[PDB]
DNA sequence: TTTTTT
């Protein structure tokens, strides 16, 4: 499984992609403390599946404007919210008007070195 | 119109089966007799309250296994002592080669009416037990260190020789062909077992039993007995303070603990358990190490209330029945 | 009525098994004469005491440990010595390959009645003593140092492998080969035993002996022989101070300890212990630093007083007779 | 790398060596190698991201010091916490503002580490 | 099934 690049929140890994539910496509590096109330810490690596259809409660992976995030969706109309799971951090609002927001993949499991 | 041709299909099936093998072969379990369940006395109270329903099942299979020195034999000859005190015939297959006859006597055991049997071979050990079961005339038998019931082929054999599980084998065909003989002979047999070391368990207690898996399924209560603590006088060590554990029971709830004390030369203190016991129920009042009954203050200290006790016998006989009245889960008949 | 049914049963069942596997093969414990418990002296009156039966039982396994020069090898050659002053043979089944045939003389012991055997593996070791056992010509056999009872892999092995476990293995059908022939056969087997540590104990004292747990559930006797200081002639150290703790016991109370004297080209200082044996049960005198016996002052300081014991036979035995009377609870005859 | 059961990720459980499956994971990727792995049951330390159902990974040795998340078995009941030993009293602090530390009395209860936490990995 | 090692 391989690693390309860290997530605003090298090798390859000889992890079972079948492990993970839809199967893990690639992993990402955690660079950050906001994921923090859901098991999601930093420095870990954090799987992802190739996909572009999502819907709301998931925790994904998106990319707003080249930059590289992992959140729970909350999708209403043209209003996102990137909602972290952290007291000392705040939501993210993409406002689906003047933003690119691209969904890259579910996050379906962390692996901790 | 069906029921009542079901019905005669099953009364017809009923007649055939009772007989092709006998009048007891199948009938309704309400109207069995023969599954109830009598128990009897461990010489322990506290291991009795543990047990449930009084004490060890007869016509079952009982595994007692520990440490070293942790009591294994001491607790059986107690337990072959309250036997004989009711007029039951017991016997031991001293498979160690390790017991005293004068220690046993000590302990409150008749040594005059118990068989002994000292086997040559695992095999010989499970025959004799077969055989005293099938006669009917024996209550209790006892089996020593089933870690001592070697195969005769390893006896025959040399030192190094790798016999890979044939004691396990042994003791599974044998636990099959007792327990249905003990089941009918209404014969309680003990299995005393020595704790090994397992190797590449990683996870957990690495203390596993001899003998095989087959006396784990077919024991009916299997107790873990532990030295844990020494009765001292002083300076010099008098008896041991020993906890068991029922780690299996199909008689009643499992995992209760009792707590004793393995005086040497006497056996189990059942007046300290005793003293204990009434404490536990508020029939004794306990201020500090005061120990009073009805606020006569029997003395100071468990062992000032075990003589004081041993002193008055009634006090002691009305504490044993007030204990075994509430304390026991399932109170035998 | 169902009483005399019983009784028949249990004469059939009776008959039964000692038609199938022999004469003794079971009966009842207090006709059991060869179940007697007999032993002999460990070359120390206080060890024998401390014992409790006043020696080492036969037909049993003894497991003799301590940390390095505390005299187990002194005190199983002298139990050796001891026995061949009876008539006895024995064997010392040398696996350390530190056995010194002139010490082992000095110490009492007859070379020339020895049978003294080097194995090359600890299968060979076992099987040597298992057919010694057998033969029924030998009443002491010592096993020195059963932790230099390296298995046959072991050996043909290259160093720093891992055997995980095999000399437990091999210890365990060693003991459950041999408890019954050493039992049938009434001889005396003397399991030597080192000291190792216990990685990553929480509590307390990580000390554990070599072989696995076999030997703890199979040695009738097992002693704890420490050094705690030393004996000197002036400046030069002619001697050692030695405790040994009867860590566990089958045959009388256990934990009781003893101490006495090993004197390098004497061994164990008998008179010395019974100088001691004699003050504690008020026969010799103790004024301060002054000896007394019998209103005749016999010496001043320990080794004067052990010095005059020397010097006169008389007084010697009286008193051994007295104390042997006065202290030994179990005597033979 | 094996999974050999669970471990109480708060008031110690009882637990077995149950082989329930083997998992395609590398063991170099822990420090120090991981032995096997553990299903968390419960939730006191998930202040480090050890959260219930996850698998601890665990590197099977006896000796750990202070400041350490270890896996401990005290009276044949296993548990995973922050080791803090001083003579004959042991705390087993979890990660968690809501559960207490667990006192062993080192002088009656018989207490053995299992290992060492040496990372998590979830399905 | 069988057994600890420092
Ligand atoms: N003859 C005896 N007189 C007094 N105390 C004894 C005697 N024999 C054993 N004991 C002690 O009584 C306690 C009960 O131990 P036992 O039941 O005899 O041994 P065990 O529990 O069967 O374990 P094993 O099989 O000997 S390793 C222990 O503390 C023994 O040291
Ligand atoms: N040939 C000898 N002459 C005199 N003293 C000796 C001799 N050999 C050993 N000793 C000492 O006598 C005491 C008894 O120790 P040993 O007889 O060697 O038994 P041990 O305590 O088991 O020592 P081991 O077997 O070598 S670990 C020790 O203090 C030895 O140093
Ligand atoms: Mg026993
Ligand atoms: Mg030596």
């Amino acid at each position: 499984l391989p690693l390309v690049g860290r997530v605003a929140a090298e090798g390859h890994y000889q992890v079972d992609p079948s492990l993970f539910k839809p199967n893990a496509d690639f992993l990402l590096r955690v660079s950050g403390m906001s994921m923090k109330d859901i098991g999601i810490m930093d420095g870990d690596l954090l799987a992802v599946h190739k996909t572009q259809d999502v819907r709301n409660g998931q925790v994904v992976v998106a990319r707003i404007d080249d930059e590289v995030t992992v959140a729970r969706l909350k999708k209403q109309g043209n209003k996102v919210e990137l909602l972290p799971e952290n007291s000392e951090f705040k939501p993210i609002v993409v406002d689906l008007r003047q933003q690119s927001f691209t969904i890259e993949g579910l996050a379906v499991g962390v692996i901790r070195n | 119109a069906i029921d009542e041709n079901k019905q005669k299909a099953l009364a017809a099936a009923l007649g055939q089966i009772e007989k092709q093998f006998g009048k007891g072969s199948i009938m309704r379990l309400g109207e069995d007799r023969s599954m109830d369940v009598e128990t009897i006395s461990t010489g322990s109270l506290s291991l009795d309250i543990a047990l449930g329903a009084g004490g060890l099942p007869m016509g079952r299979i009982v595994e007692i296994y520990g440490p070293e020195s942790s009591g294994k034999t001491t607790l059986t000859l107690q337990v072959i002592a309250a036997a004989q005190r009711e007029g039951k015939t017991c016997a031991f297959i001293d498979a160690e080669h390790a017991l005293d006859p004068i220690y046993a006597r000590k302990l409150g055991v008749d040594i005059d009416n118990l068989l002994c049997s000292q086997p040559d071979t695992g095999e010989q050990a499970l025959e004799i037990c077969d055989a005293l079961a099938r006669s009917g005339a024996v209550d209790v038998i006892v089996v020593d260190s089933v870690a001592a019931l070697t195969p005769k082929a390893e006896i025959e054999g040399e030192i190094g020789d790798s016999h890979m599980g044939l004691a396990a084998r042994m003791m599974s065909q044998a636990m099959r062909k007792l327990a249905g003989n003990l089941k009918q002979s209404n014969t309680l047999l003990i299995f005393i077992n020595q704790i090994r070391m397992k190797i590449g368990v990683m996870f957990g207690n690495p203390e596993t039993t001899t003998g095989g898996n087959a006396l784990k399924f077919y024991a009916s209560v299997r107790l873990d007995i532990r030295r844990i603590g020494a009765v001292k006088e002083g300076e010099n060590v008098v008896g041991s303070e020993t906890r068991v554990k029922v780690v299996k029971n199909k008689i009643a709830a499992p995992f209760k603990q009792a707590e004793f004390q393995i005086l040497y030369g006497e056996g189990i203190n059942f007046y300290g358990e005793l003293v204990d016991l009434g404490v536990k129920e508020k029939l004794i009042e306990k201020a500090g190490a005061w120990y009073s009954y009805k606020g006569e203050k029997i003395g100071q200290g468990k062992a000032n209330a075990t003589a004081w006790l041993k002193d008055n016998p009634e006090t002691a006989k009305e504490i044993e029945k007030k204990v075994r009245e509430l304390l026991l889960s399932n109170p035998n008949s």
